[PDB]
This record gives C-alpha cells, structure tokens and sequence, in this order.
RNA sequence: AGUUGGUGGGGUAAAGGCCUACCAAGGCGACGAUCCGUAACUGGUCUGAGAGGAUGAUCAGUCACACUGGAACUGAGACAC
RNA sequence: AGAAUAAGCACCGGCUAACUUCGUGCCAGCAGCCGCGGUAAUACGAAGGGUGCAAGCGUUAAUCGGAAUUACUGGGCGUAAAGCGCGCGUAGGUGGUUCAGCAAGUUGGAUGUGAAAUCCCCGGGCUCAACCUGGGAACUGCAUCCAAAACUACUGAGCUA
C-alpha cells in the first residue's frame, strides 16, 4: 500500500507538470513468478514521450 | 475476567459502604467518600429512573464481585426457581463458595477469600474445591487444608471478623478454622437497603 | 396520604402580539400506598409554581381504591379517550410490570403486582384518566355481594 | 330481520336498565324462559312471568339496590355467526368468578360454576357480571 | 372484516423490500472502483462528500461513501462495501470499509480507530 | 366392526358403478368459524340399483378399477 | 437378522451405552425398534453400572434376536445377580 | 379420448387401464381443475405473555439423486454410490 | 521457583448510564432518528476524566418483538385512508314460534396411537458450570366404541307476531 500511495503521488505530479498521457492496460499471467517479473521490466522501457503501457 | 483496579470508586460512584478493603481503619478516612470520583465530583446530579435500577443492579454486582453474564445465569435461574425471584437471586448469590469462606472470616475481604479459593487451600466435602462459584449446600463443612493452617492470612481475617456483626448462621471452629453451612440466609438475615425490586424491574424490559 | 410522583412536565406556548408567553404544565399523582390516590395538574409561568399548584390540586379529590392486598381483584380493561387500559393481577413474586404514567400511578395507589398494558394513544394525562376509571369502578367481593348472601356467589 | 331473539333480550334489559325502568316486556321463548331463570336464581332480577293465549309475553322486573343498575355489564358470546362451544377445563371465568357466565349442557342452561361441580361442558350462551 | 369475509379471504400479510438490494444478503461484498469523485450535500449541510462508483461482483453498480479524512482510492482499485446509507448524500446507500483490501485505513486516528481500521499506537 | 360413509347420489351415468357425495363439516383453524366440505367417490354398484338423489351407505374394500374403491351395502333413502 | 447391540452416547472419553433391538443393517445410533435398558462403563457414586428389562430380554431372545458378544456376556451376568 | 366405466383375455409376488380387443360417453373444476413461478418433507429450531410469525444447519425418521439421457441382466432384495 | 507470563473494545446532546478544556470555523468532518459544524462546538479531531462490557468489544447482513401497523384473541370507514351512483337477483351465509323423533355438530368417559432425541419437573455423575444421563410430565392431534339430549343441523306434524 505505501509504494502504491508513493508512486500515485509521484506520477500524479509528473503527470500535473507534463499533460496527460494515453495508457495502453493489459492484464498479464504467465507461468512462473520469474517470467512474470521479465515481462513486467521488459514492458516499461517500451512506451514514448506522449503513449504509455500499463499492466494492470 | 475480574475486576481488578481501584477498589473504591466503586463505593463513591455507588455511594454506600460496600465493603471492599477490610474494614480495619475506616472508609471516610481514606477517600473523602462523599464525591463521585473523577474532575466532575462535586456535582450532584438527579437522575432518571433507568438510572436508578442501573446503579441498584451495579451496587449488588459490585459488592459480590460477578460480572454481566455470570449474574444474567443467576437471574434466569431464579426466574426459574419457584418463590419470588426477587430473593432468590440473594439467596442464590449469598451461596457462593467465596463469599461463604469470606463470612466464615477466613478472609478479610471477597478478594481475599478468591485469592485463598483459586489457590487450592479450602476443601468443602473434605475434597478440594477450587471454583469460586460452587453453590455450596446446606450442611457442607468448609474447612482449610493443614498445609495452609498457618497462613497469618487467615489469622487477622478471624481476629477482624470477630467484630463485624454476627452471621448467625454459620459455626465457625476458631481453633482448626473448620465451618458449617446451616442453611441459607434469608431476606431478612441480610441488610434491607437493597431495592431488589429495582433489579427485577431493569431485567423485566 | 404523602407519596408524590412527578409523572409530566411541559412547556407549551400562547402568541400574542410582540410574540409569545411560555407556560409550564406539570402532571402529578399522590396517595398513601395503602388504598387512596389522586391525580393532579398545575401550570404556571415558573416550573415550581407548577408543580406545587400540582400537588395541591392533587392532594384534594382523592379517591379510595379496594384492593386484594397489594394486588388487584380480577383483570380490568378500561379507556378514555383514544387511550386504552388493560389489568390483571399477578403473583407475589411479580413488581410493576407497566410503562410510564401506569406506574407511576399503580405504585402511589398501593399495588405491587400489576403485569398491566396500554393500547391506543399513549398521552400519559389521558392514560391516568383510563387508569383511575378502571381502578375506581373495582367492586371487590361483599358488595358484589349485594344480590345475596357472601361465600355462594364466589 | 330478528335473526337472533336472545340477544334481543340482552338487549332489551340493558337498554331498559340504561333508561331507569322497573320492568321489562318481551315476546317469551323456552330458551329466553330459562335464561331468565338462572338470572333470578342468581339474583340479578327480581321476578318473570309468562302469560298465556298463544303469543305468551315474558316481563321481567329489574333490580337497583343503591343508584346504579344491578346489571353492570351483560353480552351475548355464541351469536348466530361464531356458535362458540367450549370444554369443562375452557369454561371462561368473568371477573375472576364474581359475576357468572351462563353455558346450555346437555343437562340444561345453568351456570359456569354449576358446570364445573358437574363436570360437564357445553355452549357457552353469555356472559353477565 | 367479518369471519365470513375473513374465511373467503385471509388478511394478508406485506413484504418489507430491503434497503441494499446489491450485496444480497451478504454482510459486505468487494468490487472494483470505477469512479472517484466529490459531491455536494443536500440543502440545510454544506460540504465536499468523497463518494466512489463500484461495480459489484453481483454484475450491479452501485455509489459507496468513504469515511475518514484522507483516503487513497484511485480507478481500478478493489474495495469491500458493506451496508448503511449516507442521509445527507441522496443515491448512496452504502459505505466503504477502511482497511480491508486497498483501503488502508485512517492515518494518524487515536480514538475509536476500529470503525476506520487504525492499528494500535503502541 | 366396518366403519362406514353415508351420502348422497349425484351421478349414476356409468356403469356398474355410482358417485356418491359425502359431506363433512369442519371447524375452520383460525377464524373458528365451522365450514362444510365435500367428499366424491365412486362406489361400486352391482345390479345398477341407485339413482339420482338417493340417500346411501358405502364401505372400504380393495381397489376394483382405477379411482374406484368403494362398495355400497344399503340403500336408505330412496329418492322420488 | 435382528439383534441386541449397544448404542453409543454419553460424550467424548464418557461412554454410555443403550442396549437396543435393532435390524442389523442399520446404523449404530439409527433406527430401533425397542431399547431394553442401558449400560455405564464408568458409573460411580448413585449411578448403577448397567440395567436390562428382563422380561423383555427374554421374549426378544425367544424370538430369534441374536446378542452381541458384550450384550451376551452384560445379560448373563445380569441374570447372575 | 386409455381419457372415465363394463366385459373377454394377457401380465404381476400381489388389487388395479397395468396392458390389449370390443361396448358405452363418461371423468375432473370457483370447496380453484389446468397452467405459471417457487420449493425435498417431518420431529424440530428462533422469537412471542399467549394466539401467532419466521424457518427445516448440526441430531433422528422418510424421500430422490450418483458426469448427462435411456435399458435391462444377476440376485431374497437394484433398474444398482 | 518467583509477582513472576498474561487487557482490550465501544461510548459520554436527547432517546440512553457517563463532561470539561484545547484545535478548526457551513471547512475538515459526524450521523440509527431528531439533527451538529458560519470564532467561546458537552454532537467534528485530540487530551484529561468518566460510563458500559470484558478475552473479547463494535459494525454490517438477516428473523421475530415492540407494531393493537392485516386487529381470531385484538382495528377501522360523516370530516384523517376507507359505503359500490342506485335497484333486482344466482351460488353462498343466516333463520319467527310449538310438540315428537334421530344423534352430524356439541359434551363426558374408555381403548389404541401420537418414534427416540429436543422443551419442562424431580434426581444422579464429571472439583463447579457447560455437558452427559434415570424416571416422570407433555405431545394441545387422530381413530374406534359407550353414554347425554339444552343448543345448531336433519326428519314429521302444527301456530300466526
Ligand atoms: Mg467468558
Ligand atoms: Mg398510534
Ligand atoms: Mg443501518
Ligand atoms: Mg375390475
Ligand atoms: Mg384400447
Ligand atoms: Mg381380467
Ligand atoms: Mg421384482
Ligand atoms: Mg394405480
Ligand atoms: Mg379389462
Ligand atoms: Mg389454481
Ligand atoms: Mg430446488
Ligand atoms: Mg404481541
Ligand atoms: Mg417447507
Ligand atoms: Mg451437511
Ligand atoms: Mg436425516
Ligand atoms: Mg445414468
Ligand atoms: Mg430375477
Ligand atoms: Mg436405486
Ligand atoms: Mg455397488
Ligand atoms: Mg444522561
Ligand atoms: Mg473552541
Ligand atoms: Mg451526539
Ligand atoms: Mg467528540
Ligand atoms: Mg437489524
Ligand atoms: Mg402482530
Ligand atoms: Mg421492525
Ligand atoms: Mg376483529
Ligand atoms: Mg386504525
Ligand atoms: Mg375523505
Ligand atoms: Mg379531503
Ligand atoms: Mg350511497
Ligand atoms: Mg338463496
Ligand atoms: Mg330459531
Ligand atoms: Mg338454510
Ligand atoms: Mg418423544
Ligand atoms: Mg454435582
Ligand atoms: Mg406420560
Ligand atoms: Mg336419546
């Protein structure tokens, strides 16, 4: 919950300083808990300066 | 549970003597019982007719020391009882095994004889009895174990006791501290200031 | 007789011109314990005044009540008004088991074993006025006994 | 339409005993007979007579004792539309048995009490105290 | 009535509808927040209610009000709603349980801090 | 002995065989009120001896069709 | 066949047993038909350790009930006594 | 429209439209048939001064079911957990 | 062996037992119903104090009660909701008054049944209680016989309000 409330606090200011931004969501599952985590930090660096990609 | 804490704002909150230390100096000098305890003791304050059966209720359990769902058993067991359950319920409390050791002057105070019951020290049949709820009958023989006969406990409780008031109905054995239970004490053996009535009247509603 | 009960105080208002006058109605009952009872009401602009003006008036017009030794004859059901009134008498174990002004009056009149009940309005003036009705036109027996001789009719 | 004449009866007593009357006059029946009957038995009236010729009449004279009505409160149980019936042990006791409800039996119309010392139930007629 | 009107037709006896139709007879029931928002009271208050849409796992979707004075609820965020109506708020009938799954509880409450899932101070 | 039923006749259009109508009279539960009821049965009769209107007896025996267990024994009442 | 059984009640480690008449296909705290009295394997004090109507008990035998091996050996030492 | 009753015959451990061939036109229903929705039933349980109201967890009796739809065989007993 | 190893939860304006200070200022918030909060808030948030319970305490959901608010026990319809616009009449409900009979309703008794457990009474065992258990009562009902004839029903014969 706290890094939850944290990164809501940061995002909410970048997002207020920037714009707005158009998110891509998607629910992700996977088999092993080490596949899942190799999804999830390789589908960050994938997004741009004005569309982004959340897993949800 | 059991109520553990001061054990006299329960008399100036009642506003009677309702015995809880030992009665061996006084009660006046040592509390100035005549004040509500807390900041808003010198304030008065009439009160409602709830408020009234609430604080008899609350006197009786304080002066016997049970708790909420112990007396509502007690009540509904006298309810059940044939004879007008507004004594039954004294009866039935004044048969209690800590407050039958208490009047026999083994202990100063109910604590005390719960202190003396709980620790395996009283037996009733000659067998140990260690429940401080078990409704003794009429003829049983309290008595105290010989390993425990020589407690000073038990000596300044028998030389208080000897100036309270006569029980009248129960014998004490001074010399080998053994009792008898004769049989149980009637209304009018007891003080006529509590208002019964009031109890039976918060329980019926 | 000397047991007064405070059964009601009110405040209620009058208009006038410039606004309004507050008064103080109290309701009160009186009796001995022991058979007599009565039932007053005072108003004035003071809350004291009231309820003294209450117990004089209450102290006068006192009834007597037959009563089968702190316990009623027989039920009774009576009403005024919108307020309905039933009795019955209980066992010696028993209090008062009634709400409010019923109480209030059973307790002054002398009973204590009522297991008594009130339907309708419950206005409690209303319900002292139903409560005196069903208690003063209790016969008790020799006088029911006016038809013939006392131990055959019962 | 005169569906019921017992309580015809009741009701002629009691408005009779409303309005200060000393008697009262009725056509006759042998059931209104005997219910008249066991009052007087039980004091509540004072007499009844029965005349002749075919449409006999039934007069009945009311009691007083001090300013108020001897019959307090009177009222038909069993009407035409409920014909209540009751046990030995179900018998009502009005006023905790000082005034009297009258039952018909197999044995005849008599009292509660008279019920109770036979043993017998029956239909419960009315209620009188 | 008359007993013959009453034997040719019994009196009837009236339902009482419930006041949470949603959660259907359960104590509480968790959705997924839709909506986050503030809204204005009724006429005689003044105030800035917090009030959030939450679809069901009945398939319903309902307004629940959080209590407290902060939260933390975002869009997409799971809650626990259980029964009680706000008076002063017309259309909400029910409220969010502090502290149960993405709640987290009132911050720094110290008195009857059970009804606002608050830890002990220690 | 045989416990018995006694009705009425109100229908002898079958053959060999009658309806017969008995009627009871219940105290209602609740209103107290007493109501009357109505039983149907067929009744078996041999030679055809019972008409519309008749007053009868009828007692148990074993099935002898479907919707059939009854045989008269008497007729009491004989109609117009 | 039918025959005499013990029925279990009483509560956890405090056994107390029914001496009952029952179709032996069923279960053991079923349907009966008859109980014939009790048995208290712990007992003490004023209770009675096990009692049998001995009137019943024989005209069940005398119509084919076959006891158990505890019912046999409770009965003949109750006819004992 | 085998629907309701009669007769001859078959069939069952056993009465019976249970089945079959002829004969008749009956049978049920405002004392609620048929249809629609809902639901295992009872001893009992919770409330209530009572009358009533609500309800069939654990315990005991009965019923029905055994992935879904049918059928029989073996057997004293199954249409077979 | 040593006091050693073990107390929290709700509430304090009225209903309803228990009150004051400090912050805030129609905000933040509270709330079962009335309702609180706009600069002295016993109603919001803390702190002191107090009141209920207590190895539990509150909240939510649900049933009955209070509700005589579906009123059989036990309510109403001139003006608060409620008499069809008014007749006639079918099923049904109800039935003036005397004899006589019958015995469906009705009343009394006997027999059988109404499983056990559960509820209740008197006892007995667990150190007490919960719990287990013996005997009794009850199961208010149903069926069959015997008896009674006031009332209702049915049958026969009358009388005129
Ligand atoms: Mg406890
Ligand atoms: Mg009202
Ligand atoms: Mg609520
Ligand atoms: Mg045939
Ligand atoms: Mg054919
Ligand atoms: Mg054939
Ligand atoms: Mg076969
Ligand atoms: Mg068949
Ligand atoms: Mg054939
Ligand atoms: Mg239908
Ligand atoms: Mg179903
Ligand atoms: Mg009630
Ligand atoms: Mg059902
Ligand atoms: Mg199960
Ligand atoms: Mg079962
Ligand atoms: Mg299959
Ligand atoms: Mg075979
Ligand atoms: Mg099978
Ligand atoms: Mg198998
Ligand atoms: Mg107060
Ligand atoms: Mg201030
Ligand atoms: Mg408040
Ligand atoms: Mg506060
Ligand atoms: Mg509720
Ligand atoms: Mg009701
Ligand atoms: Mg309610
Ligand atoms: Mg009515
Ligand atoms: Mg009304
Ligand atoms: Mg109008
Ligand atoms: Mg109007
Ligand atoms: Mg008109
Ligand atoms: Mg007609
Ligand atoms: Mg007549
Ligand atoms: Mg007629
Ligand atoms: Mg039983
Ligand atoms: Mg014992
Ligand atoms: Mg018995
Ligand atoms: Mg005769």
């Amino acid at each position: 919950l706290a890094r939850a409330h944290a990164g809501k606090l940061e995002n909410i200011f970048e997002n207020m300083g920037q714009e707005e931004k158009k998110t891509l969501n998607i629910v992700l599952k996977a088999d092993v808990r080490g596949s899942l985590e190799a999804l999830q930090g390789s589908l960050s660096g994938l997004g741009n300066d004005e569309v982004q990609v959340r897993v949800v | 549970a059991r109520y553990i804490g001061p054990k006299c704002k329960l008399s100036r909150r009642e506003g009677t003597d309702l015995f809880l230390k030992s009665g061996a100096r006084a009660l006046d000098s040592k509390c100035k019982a005549e004040n509500v305890p807390g900041q808003h003791g010198q304030r008065r304050g009439r009160l409602s007719d709830y408020g009234l059966q609430l604080r008899e209720k609350q006197k009786v359990r304080r002066i016997y020391g049970v708790l909420e769902r112990q007396f509502r058993g007690y009540y509904q067991e006298a309810s059940r009882r044939k004879g007008s359950t507004g004594e039954n319920l004294l009866q039935l409390l004044e048969c209690r095994l800590d407050n039958v050791v208490y009047r026999m002057g083994f202990g100063s105070t109910r604590s005390e004889s719960r202190q003396l019951v709980s620790h395996k020290a009283i037996t009733v049949n000659g067998q140990t009895v260690n429940i401080p709820s078990y409704q003794v009958k009429a003829g049983d023989v309290v008595a105290v174990r010989e390993k425990s006969k020589n407690q000073l406990r038990i000596a300044q409780a028998l030389e208080l006791c000897g100036q309270r008031g006569r029980v009248e109905w129960v014998e004490v054995d001074l010399d080998k501290k053994a009792g008898t239970f004769k049989s149980a004490p009637a209304r009018s053996d007891l003080s006529a200031d509590i208002n019964e009535n009031l109890i039976v009247e918060l329980y019926s509603k | 007789g000397y047991i007064e009960k405070l059964v009601q105080v009110n405040r209620v208002a009058k208009t006038v011109k410039g606004g309004r006058i507050f008064a103080f109605t109290a309701l009160t009952v009186v009796g001995d314990g022991k058979g007599r009872v009565g039932f007053g009401r005072g108003k004035a602009r003071e809350v004291p005044a009231a309820i003294q003006k209450a117990m004089e008036a209450a102290r006068r017009n006192m009834i007597q009540v037959d009563l089968n030794g702190t316990t009623l004859q027989y039920p009774t059901k009576s009403a005024h008004g919108a307020s309905k009134v039933y009795m019955q008498p209980a066992s010696e174990g028993t209090g008062i088991i009634a709400g409010g002004a019923m109480r209030a009056v059973l307790e002054v009149a002398g009973v204590q074993n009522v297991l008594a009940k009130c339907y309708g309005s419950t206005n409690p003036v209303n319900v002292v006025y139903a409560t005196f009705k069903g208690l003063k036109n209790m016969q008790a027996p020799e006088a029911v006994a006016a038809k013939r001789g006392k131990s055959v009719e019962e | 339409s005169m569906q019921d004449p017992l309580a015809d009866m009741l009701t002629r007593i009691r408005n009779a005993q409303m309005a200060e009357k000393t008697v009262v006059s009725m056509p006759s029946s042998k059931l209104k007979a005997a219910v008249a009957k066991v009052l007087k038995d039980e004091g509540y009236i004072a007499d009844f007579q029965i005349s002749s010729e075919v449409k006999p009449q039934l007069s009945i004279e009311l009691k007083y004792f001090e300013g108020k009505p001897v019959i307090e409160e009177v009222k038909r149980i069993s009407r035409p539309g409920l014909r209540q019936y009751k046990s030995v042990e179900q018998l009502p006791k009005v006023r905790g048995g000082l005034g009297v409800s009258i039952v018909s039996t197999n044995k005849g119309v008599m009292t509660d009490r008279a019920a109770r010392a036979a043993g017998v139930g029956g239909e419960v007629l009315c209620t009188v105290f | 009535a008359t007993i013959n009107q009453l034997v040719r037709k019994p009196r009837k006896r009236m339902v009482d509808k419930s006041d949470v139709p949603a959660l259907q007879n359960c104590p509480q029931r968790r959705g997924v927040c839709t909506r986050v928002y503030t809204t204005t009271p009724k006429k005689p208050n003044s105030a800035l209610r917090k009030v959030c849409r939450v679809r069901l796992t009945n398939g319903f979707e309902v307004s629940s009000y959080i209590g407290g004075e902060g939260h933390n609820l975002q869009e997409h965020s799971v809650v626990l709603i259980r029964g009680g109506r706000v008076k002063d708020l017309p259309g909400v009938r029910y409220h969010t349980v502090r502290g149960s799954l993405d709640t987290s509880g009132v911050k720094d409450r110290k008195q009857g801090r059970s009804k606002y899932g608050a830890k002990r101070p220690k | 002995t045989v416990r018995t039923l006694t009705g009425r006749v109100v229908s002898d259009k079958m053959d060999k065989t009658v309806t017969v109508l008995i009627e009871r009279r219940v105290k209602h539960p609740i209103y107290g009120k007493y109501v009357k009821r109505s039983t149907k049965l067929h009744a078996h009769d041999e030679s055809n001896q019972c008409r519309i209107g008749d007053l009868v007896t009828i007692r148990e025996t074993r099935p002898l069709a479907k919707t059939k267990a009854w045989t008269l024994v008497d007729i009491v009442e004989r109609a117009v | 066949m039918v025959t005499i059984r013990l029925a279990r009640g009483g509560s956890k480690k405090r056994p107390f047993y029914h001496l009952t008449v029952t179709n032996s296909r069923n279960a053991r705290d079923g349907r009966f038909v008859e109980r014939i009295g009790f048995f208290n394997p712990v007992a003490t004090g004023g209770e009675v350790r096990l009692s049998v109507d001995q009137e019943r008990a024989t005209y069940w035998l005398g119509q084919g009930a076959q006891p158990s091996e505890r019912v046999a050996q409770l009965l003949k030492d109750a006819a004992k006594a």
